[PDB]
C-alpha cells in the first residue's frame, strides 16, 4: 500500500563484496513494480500450500527435513525477483535449478524418479549456457552488468547479447524443444509439482525477459523470433494433451500451453500485460492440483483418468473447486483472470502480427475447453468405476482450511490487483465487430464439441477399437527416439573411441 | 573394530585424548580464533587508503580550473621523441 | 529407425536339436545359488564375467594392437584433423579483429574493460 | 622464513624421539599449531610486495598459496591412519619423516626469491614422492608408476637447466626476480622459439596438456593407502604456478606461437572429461576431473590481460580443496569394501545417513553453484578469454554441461536400493571418517565471505 | 489403533457430514452472485463505434 | 556523512499534500503508530552509546606520502633510482581506478533520482562519463600488457607511440 | 494403515465367485479343488483371475496361475503378498 | 588372488572350445553362439578372446523376470558381457521408424512463406495492384 | 494395538558427533563473541583531523578500528 | 515354455489391452463373450502345425491394435508409484552397530532375536550336507527337499524366510 500511494521504489547499497579492477559488485535489492506486487503473491499461495502437504505428508518420518528442502526453495527463488545486480540474479537462478534435483529425487529407487532429476539438471544447464553469454557481453562493451546502468546508457546493438537471453528463457519456461522435461518432471510428490509449476520455477523463463523491457523495445529481430517461437509451443503441447490418461499429466500440459500466450505477449511489445497474467494464473493451478490431492489419496490412489466415476460421491466441496477454476482458465467470462488472457487477443492482436499466430494462437484457445471438459467428464461425470472398499473421507480440517482461502482469494483477486495500478500504457479500446469475442466465440463451440464428442467418445454407437489411426498424438513421438539417441550417438561414440580404445593406444 | 568400546582413533585411553587434540586444536582455536584475525585484519592491498585519497583529489581539480583524468603522457617536452 | 528389431523371424522346426543352450546357464544359477545361499559368507562373489569385462577392455589392447591396417591409421582423420582446423579458424580472427583495432576505431570510449 | 622451516624441521625429531603409540597424537597436535605461525607474519602487503631477506620473500606476490601447503600436512595423519597401523613403528616413524621431508621443500619453494633456487627445489621432490608410491602401494602395477612418474617430470626439466644457465650469463643475473627492471624482449629466430620452448615445456609435463598426461592416472589409480601422498600430489601438480613468474616477463613478447598450446588444451578440456563418463574404477573417475578444470588454467595463463589472473589464481586453489577432498571420500568408502570398482558399493545412503551431505557438498562444487569460489574463479576466466575471441564461449561453454552430467553420475550411483550380499560396512563412520572429511567444506565455502584474500596482483 | 470414526464403503455410497456440502454451497453463490454485474452494467463490448471515415474531402 | 562537492546531489523537492477527500487514510494510523514502537528501543540506544562513547576519543591520521621521485629519473640500467619511479607510478595507477568508481556512482544518481525522464535531465554525467573513460584507457592502461602491468617500462612506450606518432608523423604537422 | 484381515479374503473371493451365474451358489467355496470347475483348460484359470484383479489389483503374477487348483491356495498366498494375517 | 589365466588371452581362436567353458562360461557347449568368438574386425586389440561379446542388445529390461533377480538388481552370478550403457536404454516401441517429426518440424516450415507476408488487419486484402500504400504515395497536403 | 517396529541403522554415532563441533566450536566462539561487542562498545574508531603530530606520528597504528 | 500354455501369456494380455481401450465398464463386459467367441472356434484339433496358425496369425491383429497407453496397475513391473517406497526398504540386519544406551529400547525384542539365531546358529550339519546328498550332480532348480525330510529350519533361513516387509 505504501507504494500504491507515492510510488518511490528503492534499492539498497549494503555490503561490498570484492571490488576488482573497475566494476565494483556488492549486492542490493530491487523494490520495483514487479517486486511490489508479485512477492506478496508468491508468499500468499505458499502460505496455503504447506498446510496441504501438512496433511499429505503427515505420515512420513522424514517430514521434519522436508519443510527444510521446501523452505530454501522459496527463499532463493525469492531473491531472483528482487536483485538488480546481474550477477546476483544468477545466484538464485541456479540455486533453484539444483532444488529441483533434491525434490523430484525424493523417493529413492524408482528408476524413473532419480532419472527425472538428471533430466532437470541436464536441460537447465544448456539453458544455462545462454545467460552466461549476455553476462559476458555487457562487460566487454558496457563495463557493468547493473540493471540500472544498462537502462540509463542504452546499448545500440543488442542482437547477440539478447538472443542469448532468449535461450535461457526457454530453459526454465518449458518452451518447445526443451519441453520433454516437464511431463517427466511430475514423477515426484504431488505438492512438489504444485509448488514447482505454479508461481515458481517455470515463471523465470518468461520473467527474466520482462525485466529487460526498456532495452528490448527496439530492434525488430528481437521481437520477431519471440512470437515466432512461443506461439508454436502451444499446439505441440495441445496436440499432445488429448488422449493422455493421467490426472497429473494433463494438468502438466495445461500449464505447458499457458506459456505460449505469455511468451507471445513479449513478442508484440506488451511488457506489463504479460506479467499480470502470472499474478492471476498462479492462483489457479495450485488449487487445481491441490484439489486432486483428495482425489488421489482418498481413493488410495489411481491418478489415471480411467476408473474415476462421477461428480458427487462424498466430494461436494472439492468438485466445486474444479468447476470454478477449471472454468476460470477457459477464457475468464467475468472471473479472476478476466484482465489477463482476455486483454491480450483483444489488444496486441491489432499490430504487425505474423498472420499465423492469429490463426495459430486462437485455435489453441479452443483446446482450452477440451483440456478442461475431458478431465471433468471422465472424473466428474460417468458412472462410478473403481474397485470396492473405497474409504473416502473429505472431512479434513487441515485441508478444507486450505482450499477455502484460495477460491475466496481467487474470485476477488483479479479485480483488486488490476483495479489498482498506475496505468503504464495505452490499450486500443476501439475494437470492431468479429474481432471482439473471437476467443469466447471459439470456446462456445469448444464446450459444444466437448460434450458432443465426450458422448461420441463413450456414449456413442460403439465406434469400434478400430486398429488403424494415426497416433503421433498421445506420444508426441519426440520423447520416443531422441532419448533413445542422445545417449547413444554421444555416450557410446565420442567416449568408447576416446576411451581406453585410444588413450591406451 | 568394535568390542562395544566406543572409540575413535585406536584403543583405550589417549584415543579420548586424541579426539580433544584434533577437535580443539583443529578448530575453535584456528577455524575460529584464527578466522577472527583476517576478518577485521588491517587494510588489505592499500585500497582502504585509496578510497579517500582517490576521493579528496577529485574536486581539487574540479574546483579551480583543472580537468579530470588527463592522460597527457606525464608532461611531454620532457621527451625528445626520436622520429627517424 | 533403430531397429526392426526383429520381434518375429523364421523358426519351426529346425534347430530344435540346439538344446542345452539353457544347460549352459542352468548349471550356473544352480551353482550360483549354491554359492549364494550359505549361512556364513559375508562377502562379494567373484563374478568372472566382470573381471574379464574391464581387463579385456582397458588393458589388453596395446598388447593386442598392431599398427597395420589403415583403418587403424584412420585416426589421423580423427585425432589430429580438427586440431588443425581450430587453428585455421582462430588465426584468421585475432587478426581480422586486430587490423581494425589500428586503422579505424570500432569500440566505444566507455570500454575500459577488457 | 626461518620462522617456518625451523619449527617444521624441529618437528622432525618430535616424532621418533617420542614413545610408543603416543606418536600419532604427538605430532598431529603440534603440526596444527604451526598454522598460527602460518598466517602470523603473512598477509601483509598487499602493495609493493614483502621481501624480508636476501634469498627469501616468503610469499608476497599475492600468490599466498602457502597457507594451504601447511594445511595438508596434519590432514594426512588423520587421513593416513587406516591400514598403516598394521606394520612396525620404526617404519611408521619413517613414513611420517619423509612426508615431512616433503613439507619442508614446499615451504622453500613458492618463495625461492629467484629462478635457480626454484629449480633445484623444483626437482628436489620426486625423491620423497617416488618413495611413497612404490612402497606402500596396493596392486603390483605400482612398479611401473614408479618409472612413469619420472622420465617425464625429469625428462624435460633438464632443458630448464640448460636454459636457465643460459640466461644467468647472458643478461645480468637471474639471482633475483624482484630485479627484472632491465628486461629486453625476445623478437624471433629459429633459436628463440627453442628458448621459449625450453623454458616452458618442463612445466606443461606437470600440469598436463592432453598430450603427455599419460602418467597422471597411472600414479593415482595405484598409489598409497589413504591417498596419503595422493592428497599431496594434488598440491604438487598445481604448484606449476611458476609459469606465472616467467611468462609474465622473460620473453614477454612471443605470443606468436601460443596457438598450439591453446587449441591443443582447449579441445582437450572438452575432451578428457568426456572419456571420464564410462570409467569403471572410482579413483580413476576423479583423476580425470583433475586434468580437466586444472587444464583450463593453461589457457588462462598464456593469455595476458588480467581478469585472467583474478580468475587463474582462484582456480589453482579452487580444486586445490574440492579435488583433494574427493580422494578422501573414495578412500573411506574403500576401507569397508575392498574393491575400488564403482559398481560394487551401491545401495548406500541408507546405511551411512550422515555421510550423505558429505558427498553432496563435494559434488556440488564441481557444479560450481554461483556463490562459492569455484564460479567466481571461473567467471573471471570466461570474461577475459571471451574478449580473446568470441567463439571461446562454445567449447568452454560445453565444458559447463558435460561436467554436470559428470559429477551427478558419481553421486546418483550411490542412491539405489542395495542390501545386497554385504555383511560388511557396519561402521557408521567413526569420527575420523567425518572429522577429516570436514576441515574442507568448512574452510572452503567460508572464504567466500571475504574473498579478497585469494586474488593475484593482476 | 487410531479410531473408527468413519467406516469404509462396499459401494453402499458413504454418507456426508451434512455440514460438508452446505458450507460449500455458499461458495456456489460467490460464482453465481459475483457473475451478477457482468451484464449489469456492461455489454458484450463497451466501446464506441468507428463511423466509417467518409470525409476524404 | 561525506564531502558535499565530492558527492553532490540535487535538492529534495518534497511533494505537496492533496487530501481532497472525506475518507480515512491508514498511513496516518501507521506513521503515527510505527513511529512509537520504533523510536523508543531504537533512538534511545544510539543516544545511549554515543554519550557512553564520550569517555574516550582515539585518532587515526590521514596518510600523505612524500613525492620527490619523478618519471625522468634517473639512470638507464639503474635499480635504486628506478625502484621508486614505479612507486610513483604504481600508486598513481591504483588511484585512477577508483576515480572511475566515484565518477560512476555519481552517474547512478542521475537515474533513480529521476528515471522517468532519464533523457531531458542531468545535462552532465553521461555526456561527461564517456569523456572520462576515453581519458582513461589511453596511456593509463598498459594493454595488453595489463597482466605484467609492465610498470614504467611499457608505461612510456605507449606514450612514445603517443609521441613518436602523433603530433609529428601526422602529415603534415 | 487400512486394517486388513483374513476373513474378507475368504469372503470376497467367496463373494464374486458366488456372484458369477456360471457357478451355482450352493457349490464349494474354500475347497472345490477347482479342477471340477476348471472346465476347460483355458477360460477358467486365467478367466477367474480377470475379475479378482478388479478389487485388490496387484499384477496377479503369471507363474502363480498353477497354484490356483486349490481354492484355499489362491487365498493362501495373497496373504503373503500384501503383508496379511499374522 | 585368482591365480592363473585371469582374463582373455590372445584370441580370437586358439581352441574356441578351450575357453568357453574352461572357466568363464559365456557359452555352455563351446557353441552357444556365445563361444568367445566375437572378435569381429580384429587387429584392433579391442575385445580379445573374451568370454564375451556380440550377445544381443537394447537392455536388460528390468521386469518381473524373477528366477532370482535376472537383470539390473540382484546380480546373477556370472553372465557379464557388455554394460555401462545399460541404465539409459530400453526395447521395442509400438510404431517403427516413422519420421513424421521431421515432417511436423517442417510442417511449420510450410508457413515460412507465411512469414514473408504481414498480418495487417485493416483494411482487408481487396485484390488491388497499386492500391497498397503503407504510409503515403501522392502529395502531402 | 496396530503397531510396528521402526528401523534405523544408528542414530547414536551421529548424535555422539556434531557435539564435538557444536560444543567446542562455541567453546572458544562465545569468549571470542563478547570481545567482538564489548571491546567495541567502550572503544571505537575516531576520528580524523589531522594531524601534524609534531615530528612524525607513531608507527603503525594509523588504522581506524578497535583491533586494527 | 511348453507348447500347451503358450496361448495363456497371450490370453492373459489379450483382454488386458482391451479394457484400456474401452471406457464404460459394460463396454469391456459386453465385448467379452463376443470377442471370447473367437478362441474356441476350433476347440479340439492338432497341437502341431494344423493349429499353429492359431499361434501364427495371432501375432498380427494383436501387435496391430497395440499401445493405447494401457492401464498399468500402479504397483507392478512399471508405471507410477510402483517401486515408490524405498525410503525404508527395511534394511534387515540393522541390529549390529549400536553402542547401547541405544539398546535400552525394545528389550523384549532383543530377547526374541537371539532366540531366532539358534536355528541358524547350528542347523547346518544336516542342512548343508543334505544338499550334497540331494542334488547328485548338475541339479536344476535348487530348493531342498520341500520338508527337508524331518524339520526344515528354515531351512532357507533367514534371508528369504525373514525378509523385508512393505509399508
Ligand atoms: C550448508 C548448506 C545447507 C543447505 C543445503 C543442505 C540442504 C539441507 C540438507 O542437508 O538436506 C539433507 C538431506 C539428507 O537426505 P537423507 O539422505 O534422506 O538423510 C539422511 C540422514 O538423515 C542425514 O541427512 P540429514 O537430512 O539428516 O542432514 C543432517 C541434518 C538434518 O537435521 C537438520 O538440522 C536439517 C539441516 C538443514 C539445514 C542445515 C543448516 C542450514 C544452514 O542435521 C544437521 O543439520 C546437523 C547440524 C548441523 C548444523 C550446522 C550449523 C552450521 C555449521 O538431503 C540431502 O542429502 C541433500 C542436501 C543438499 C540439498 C541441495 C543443496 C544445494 C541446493
Ligand atoms: C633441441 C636441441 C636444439 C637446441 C638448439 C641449441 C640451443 C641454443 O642454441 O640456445 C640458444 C641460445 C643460446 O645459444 P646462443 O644463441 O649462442 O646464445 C647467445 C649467447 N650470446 O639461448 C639459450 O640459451 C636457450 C638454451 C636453452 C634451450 C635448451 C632446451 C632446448 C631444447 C628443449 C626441448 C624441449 C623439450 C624436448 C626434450 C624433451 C624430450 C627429450
Amino acid at each position: 500500500m505504501m507504494f500504491i500511494h507515492s510510488g518511490q521504489e528503492l534499492i539498497i547499497s549494503n555490503w561490498h563484496w570484492l571490488t576488482i579492477q573497475t566494476l565494483k559488485l556488492s549486492l542490493s535489492f530491487k523494490m520495483d513494480y514487479f517486486s511490489m506486487m508479485f512477492i506478496p503473491v508468491a508468499l500468499f499461495v505458499t502460505w496455503s500450500i504447506m498446510e496441504f502437504s501438512m496433511w499429505y505428508m503427515y505420515s512420513d518420518p522424514n517430514i521434519n527435513k522436508f519443510f527444510k528442502y521446501l523452505l530454501l526453495f522459496l527463499i532463493t527463488m525469492l531473491i531472483l525477483v528482487t536483485a538488480n545486480n546481474l550477477f546476483q540474479l544468477f545466484i538464485g537462478w541456479e540455486g533453484v535449478g539444483i532444488m529441483s534435483f533434491l525434490l523430484i529425487g525424493w523417493w529413492y529407487g524408482r528408476a524413473d524418479a532419480n532419472t527425472a532429476a538428471l533430466q532437470a539438471i541436464l536441460y537447465n544447464r544448456i539453458g544455462d549456457i545462454g545467460f552466461i553469454l549476455a553476462m559476458a557481453w555487457f562487460l566487454t562493451n558496457l563495463n557493468t552488468w547493473d540493471l540500472q546502468q544498462i537502462f540509463m546508457l542504452n546499448p545500440s546493438d543488442s542482437n547477440m547479447p539478447l538472443i542469448g537471453l532468449a535461450l535461457a528463457a526457454t530453459g526454465k519456461s518449458a518452451q518447445f524443444g526443451l519441453h520433454p522435461w516437464l511431463p517427466s518432471a511430475m514423477e515426484g510428490p504431488t505438492p512438489v509439482s504444485a509448488l514447482l509449476h505454479s508461481s515458481t520455477m517455470v515463471v523465470a523463463g518468461i520473467f527474466l525477459l520482462i525485466r529487460f523491457y526498456p532495452l528490448t523495445e527496439n530492434n525488430k529481430y528481437i521481437q520477431s523470433i519471440t512470437l515466432c517461437l512461443g506461439a508454436i509451443t502451444t499446439l505441440f503441447t495441445a496436440m499432445c494433451a488429448l488422449t493422455q490418461n493421467d490426472i497429473k499429466k494433463i494438468i502438466a500440459f495445461s500449464t505447458s500451453s499457458q506459456l505460449g500466450l505469455m511468451m507471445v505477449t513479449i513478442g508484440i511489445n506488451q511488457p506489463y500485460l504479460a506479467f499480470l497474467h502470472i499474478c492471476t494464473h498462479a492462483f489457479f493451478k495450485a488449487m487445481l492440483f491441490m484439489c486432486s490431492g483428495s482425489i488421489i489419496h482418498s481413493l488410495n490412489d489411481e491418478q489415471d483418468i480411467r476408473k474415476m466415476g462421477g461428480l458427487f460421491k462424498a466430494m461436494p466441496f472439492t468438485t466445486t473447486a474444479l468447476i470454478v477454476g477449471s472454468l476460470a482458465l477457459t477464457g475468464m467470462p467475468f472471473l479472476t483472470g478476466f484482465y489477463s488472457k482476455d486483454l491480450i487477443i483483444e489488444a496486441a492482436n491489432t499490430s504487425y502480427t505474423n498472420a499465423w499466430a492469429l490463426l495459430m494462437t486462437l485455435i489453441a484457445t479452443s483446446f482450452t475447453a477440451i483440456y478442461s471438459t475431458r478431465i471433468i467428464f471422465f472424473a466428474l461425470l460417468g458412472q462410478p468405476r473403481f474397485p470396492t472398499l473405497v474409504n473416502i473421507n473429505e472431512n479434513n480440517p487441515l485441508l478444507i482450511n486450505s482450499i477455502k482461502r484460495l477460491l475466496i482469494g481467487s474470485l476477488f483477486a483479479g479485480y483488486i490487483i488490476s483495479n489498482n495500478i498506475p496505468p503504464t500504457t495505452i490499450p486500443q479500446m476501439t475494437m470492431p465487430y468479429y474481432l471482439k469475442t473471437t476467443a469466447l466465440i471459439v470456446t462456445i463451440l469448444g464446450f459444444i464439441l466437448a460434450l458432443e464428442i465426450s458422448n461420441m467418445t463413450k456414449n456413442l454407437k460403439y465406434h469400434y477399437p478400430s486398429n488403424a489411426f494415426k497416433f503421433s498424438t498421445l506420444l508426441g513421438y519426440f520423447p520416443t527416439i531422441m532419448h533413445r539417441l542422445a545417449p547413444y550417438m554421444n555416450l557410446s561414440m565420442s567416449q568408447k573411441s576416446a576411451s581406453s580404445l585410444l588413450d591406451l593406444i | 573394530k568394535n568390542p562395544d568400546s566406543h572409540g575413535y582413533d585406536k584403543d583405550p585411553a589417549v584415543d579420548i585424548w586424541n579426539m580433544r587434540v584434533v577437535f580443539f586444536f583443529g578448530f575453535s582455536i584456528v577455524l575460529v580464533l584464527g578466522s577472527t584475525f583476517v576478518a577485521y585484519l588491517p587494510d588489505y592491498r592499500m585500497q582502504e587508503w585509496a578510497r579517500r585519497e582517490a576521493e579528496r583529489l577529485v574536486k581539487y581539480r574540479e574546483a579551480h580550473g583543472l580537468p579530470i583524468m588527463e592522460s597527457n603522457c606525464f608532461d611531454p617536452s620532457k621527451i625528445q621523441l626520436p622520429e627517424d | 529407425t533403430t531397429l526392426d528389431p526383429a520381434e518375429y523371424d523364421i523358426s519351426s522346426e529346425t534347430r530344435k536339436a540346439q538344446a542345452e543352450r539353457l544347460a549352459i546357464r542352468s548349471r550356473l544359477k544352480r551353482e550360483y545359488q549354491l554359492q549364494y545361499y550359505d549361512p556364513s559368507r559375508r562377502g562379494v562373489i567373484e563374478d568372472p564375467a566382470l573381471v574379464r569385462w574391464t581387463y579385456a577392455r582397458s588393458a589388453n589392447i596395446y598388447p593386442n594392437f598392431r599398427p597395420n591396417t589403415k583403418t587403424s591409421l584412420l585416426g589421423a582423420l580423427f585425432g589430429i584433423g580438427p586440431l588443425v582446423f581450430w587453428y585455421y579458424v582462430f588465426k584468421t580472427d585475432r587478426d581480422r579483429k586486430e587490423k581494425l583495432i589500428q586503422e579505424g576505431k570500432l569500440d566505444r570510449t566507455f570500454n575500459i574493460s577488457y | 622464513m626461518l620462522k617456518y622451516i625451523i619449527p617444521t624441521i624441529m618437528l622432525m625429531p618430535l616424532t621418533w624421539l617420542s614413545k610408543n603409540n603416543m606418536i600419532w597424537v604427538n605430532s598431529t597436535a603440534h603440526s596444527l599449531l604451526i598454522s598460527f605461525t602460518s598466517l602470523l607474519l603473512m598477509n601483509q602487503f598487499g602493495d609493493n610486495s614483502l621481501n624480508f631477506s636476501l634469498l627469501f620473500f616468503s610469499d608476497s606476490l599475492s600468490t599466498p598459496l602457502l597457507i594451504l601447503t601447511m594445511w595438508l600436512l596434519p590432514l594426512m595423519l588423520m587421513a593416513s591412519q587406516h591400514h598403516l597401523s598394521k606394520e612396525n613403528l620404526t617404519r611408521k616413524k619413517l613414513f611420517i619423516t619423509m612426508l615431512i621431508s616433503l613439507q619442508l621443500f614446499l615451504i622453500m619453494t613458492f618463495t625461492a626469491m629467484e629462478l635457480i633456487l626454484f629449480y633445484i627445489l623444483f626437482e628436489a621432490t620426486l625423491v620423497p614422492t617416488l618413495i611413497i608410491i612404490t612402497r606402500w602401494g596396493n596392486q603390483t602395477e605400482r612398479l611401473n608408476a614408479g618409472l612413469y612418474f619420472l622420465f617425464y617430470t625429469l625428462a624435460g626439466s633438464l632443458p630448464l637447466l640448460v636454459a636457465l644457465i643460459y640466461i644467468q650469463n647472458t643478461v645480468g643475473s637471474l639471482n633475483f626476480l624482484m630485479l627484472q627492471y632491465w628486461v629486453q624482449p625476445v623478437h624471433n629466430s629459429w633459436s628463440n622459439v627453442f628458448m621459449w620452448l625450453a623454458c616452458m615445456m618442463a612445466f606443461m609435463v606437470k600440469m598436463p596438456l592432453y598430450g603427455l598426461h599419460l602418467w597422471l592416472p597411472k600414479a593415482h589409480v595405484e598409489a598409497p593407502i589413504a591417498g596419503s601422498m595422493v592428497l599431496a600430489a594434488v598440491l604438487l601438480k598445481l604448484g606449476g604456478y611458476g609459469m606465472l613468474r616467467i611468462t609474465l616477463i622473460l620473453n614477454p613478447m612471443t605470443d606468436f606461437m601460443a596457438y598450439p598450446f591453446i587449441m591443443l588444451s582447449l579441445w582437450g578440456m572438452i575432451m578428457t572429461s568426456s572419456i571420464c563418463l564410462r570409467q569403471t574404477d572410482l579413483k580413476s573417475l576423479i583423476a580425470y576431473s583433475s586434468v580437466s578444470h586444472m587444464a583450463l588454467v593453461i589457457v588462462a595463463i598464456l593469455i595476458q590481460t588480467p581478469w585472467s589472473y583474478m580468475g587463474a589464481t582462484a582456480l589453482m586453489i579452487a580444486h586445490g580443496l574440492t579435488s583433494s577432498m574427493l580422494f578422501c571420500l573414495a578412500n573411506s568408502n574403500y576401507e569397508r569394501i575392498h574393491s575400488r570398482t564403482m559398481i560394487l558399493a551401491r545401495g548406500l545412503q541408507t546405511l551411512l545417513p550422515l555421510m550423505a551431505t558429505w558427498w553432496l557438498l563435494a559434488s556440488l562444487t564441481n557444479l560450481a553453484l554461483p556463490p562459492t569460489i569455484n564460479l567466481i574463479g571461473e567467471l573471471f576466466v570466461v570474461m577475459s578469454t571471451f574478449s580473446w575471441s568470441n567463439i571461446t564461449i562454445i567449447l568452454m561453454g560445453v565444458n559447463m554441461v558435460i561436467t554436470a552430467l559428470y559429477s551427478l553420475y558419481m553421486l546418483i550411483m550411490t542412491q539405489r536400493g542395495k542390501y545386497t550380499y554385504h555383511i560388511n560396512n557396519i561402521s557408521p563412520s567413526f569420527t575420523r571418517e567425518n572429522a577429516l572429511m570436514s576441515l574442507h567444506i568448512l574452510p572452503l565455502l567460508l572464504l567466500t565471505l571475504n574473498p579478497k584474500i585469494i586474488l593475484g596482483p593482476l | 489403533g487410531g479410531g473408527a470414526h468413519i467406516e469404509p464403503r462396499y459401494r453402499q455410497f458413504p454418507q456426508l457430514t451434512r455440514s460438508q456440502v452446505i458450507q460449500a454451497e455458499f461458495f456456489s453463490a460467490t460464482m453465481w452472485f459475483w457473475i451478477l454485474w457482468r451484464f449489469w452494467h456492461d455489454s458484450d463490448a463497451v466501446l464506441g463505434h468507428f463511423p466509417y471515415p467518409d470525409p476524404s474531402q | 556523512s561525506w564531502d558535499k562537492d565530492v558527492y553532490p546531489e540535487p535538492p529534495r523537492r518534497t511533494p505537496a499534500p492533496s487530501p481532497q477527500t472525506s475518507l480515512p487514510n491508514p498511513i496516518t494510523y501507521l506513521t503515527k503508530a510505527f513511529d512509537l514502537l520504533v523510536d523508543r528501543p531504537v533512538t534511545l540506544v544510539r543516544e545511549f552509546i554515543e554519550r557512553q562513547h564520550a569517555k574516550n576519543k582515539y585518532y587515526y591520521y590521514h596518510r600523505e606520502f612524500r613525492r620527490v621521485p619523478d618519471i625522468t629519473e634517473c639512470q638507464e640500467k639503474d635499480v635504486l633510482c628506478m625502484f621508486e619511479a614505479e612507486m610513483q607510478w604504481r600508486r598513481d595507477y591504483k588511484v585512477d581506478q577508483e576515480i572511475v568508481n566515484i565518477i560512476q556512482e555519481r552517474l547512478k544518481a542521475c537515474q533513480q533520482r529521476e528515471g522517468e525522464s532519464h533523457r531531458q535531465n542531468c545535462a552532465k554525467e553521461l555526456e561527461q562519463f564517456t569523456q572520462v573513460v576515453k581519458a582513461y584507457q589511453d596511456r593509463y592502461h598498459d594493454l595488453g600488457a595489463h597482466y605484467s602491468a609492465r610498470k614504467c617500462l611499457a608505461k612510456q612506450k605507449q606514450r612514445m607511440l603517443a609521441e613518436r606518432k602523433a603530433a609529428k608523423e601526422a602529415a603534415a604537422a | 494403515a487400512p486394517p486388513l484381515t483374513l476373513e474378507g479374503i475368504k469372503d470376497r473371493v467367496l463373494y464374486v465367485l458366488k456372484l458369477y451365474d456360471k457357478i451355482d451358489p450352493e457349490k464349494l467355496s474354500v475347497n472345490s479343488h477347482f479342477m471340477k470347475d476348471l472346465g476347460l483348460d483355458s477360460l477358467d484359470q486365467v478367466e477367474i483371475i480377470m475379475a479378482m484383479e478388479d478389487e485388490f489389483g496387484f499384477e496377479i503374477p503369471d507363474i502363480d496361475a498353477e497354484k490356483l487348483m486349490c481354492p484355499q491356495e489362491i487365498v493362501d498366498y495373497i496373504a503373503d503378498k500384501k503383508d496379511v494375517y499374522e | 588372488a585368482s591365480h592363473i589365466t585371469k582374463d582373455m588371452l590372445p584370441g580370437p581362436y586358439p581352441k574356441t572350445p578351450e575357453e568357453r567353458a574352461a572357466a568363464a562360461k559365456k557359452y555352455n557347449m563351446r557353441v552357444e553362439d556365445y563361444e568367445p568368438y566375437p572378435d569381429d574386425g580384429t587387429g584392433y586389440g579391442d575385445y580379445p578372446k573374451l568370454p564375451d561379446r556380440s550377445q544381443q542388445e537394447r537392455d536388460p529390461w528390468y521386469d518381473w523376470d524373477h528366477p532370482d533377480l535376472r537383470l539390473n538388481w540382484g546380480e546373477p552370478m556370472h553372465w557379464d558381457l557388455d554394460m555401462y550403457i545399460r541404465n539409459r536404454v530400453d526395447t521395442s516401441p509400438t510404431p517403427v521408424n516413422w519420421n513424421l517429426m521431421c515432417k511436423h518440424l517442417f510442417g511449420f516450415v510450410a508457413f515460412m512463406l507465411f512469414m514473408f507476408w504481414v498480418g495487417e488487419t485493416y483494411p482487408a486484402y481487396q485484390p488491388v495492384g497499386p492500391k497498397q500504400y503503407p504510409y503515403n504515395n501522392l502529395y502531402l497536403e | 494395538g496396530k503397531r510396528l517396529f521402526i528401523i534405523k541403522p544408528s542414530g547414536f554415532y551421529d548424535k555422539r558427533f556434531l557435539k564435538l563441533l557444536r560444543f567446542y566450536i562455541l567453546l572458544t566462539g562465545i569468549p571470542v563473541a563478547i570481545g567482538i561487542t564489548l571491546i567495541n562498545v567502550f572503544i571505537g574508531e575516531a576520528e580524523l583531523a589531522e594531524i601534524p603530530e609534531g615530528y612524525v606520528p607513531e608507527h603503525w597504528e594509523y588504522f581506524k578500528h578497535p583491533i586494527s | 515354455l511348453t507348447h500347451q500354455q503358450k496361448v495363456l501369456r497371450l490370453y492373459k494380455r489379450a483382454l488386458r489391452h482391451l479394457e484400456s481401450w474401452c471406457i464404460h465398464r459394460d463396454k469391456y463386459r459386453y465385448f467379452a463373450c463376443l470377442l471370447r467367441a473367437r478362441f474356441d472356434e476350433h476347440k479340439n484339433e492338432k497341437d502341431m502345425v494344423k493349429a499353429t496358425q492359431l499361434l501364427r496369425e495371432a501375432e498380427e491383429e494383436f501387435w496391430h491394435g497395440q499401445h493405447p497407453q494401457p492401464y498399468i496397475f500402479p504397483e507392478s513391473p512399471g508405471g507410477t508409484s510402483y517401486e515408490r517406497y524405498e525410503c525404508y526398504k527395511v534394511p534387515e540386519w540393522c541390529l549390529d552397530d549400536w553402542h547401547p544406551s541405544e539398546k535400552a529400547m525394545y528389550p523384549d525384542y532383543f530377547a526374541k532375536r537371539e532366540q531366532w539365531k539358534k536355528l541358524r546358529r547350528e542347523s547346518w550339519e544336516r542342512e548343508v550336507k543334505q544338499l550334497q546328498e540331494e542334488t547328485p550332480v548338475g541339479g536344476p532348480r535348487t530348493e531342498a527337499l520341500p520338508p527337508a525330510r524331518k524339520q526344515g529350519d528354515l531351512p532357507p533361513l533367514w534371508w528369504h524366510i525373514v525378509t523385508r516387509p512393505r509399508e
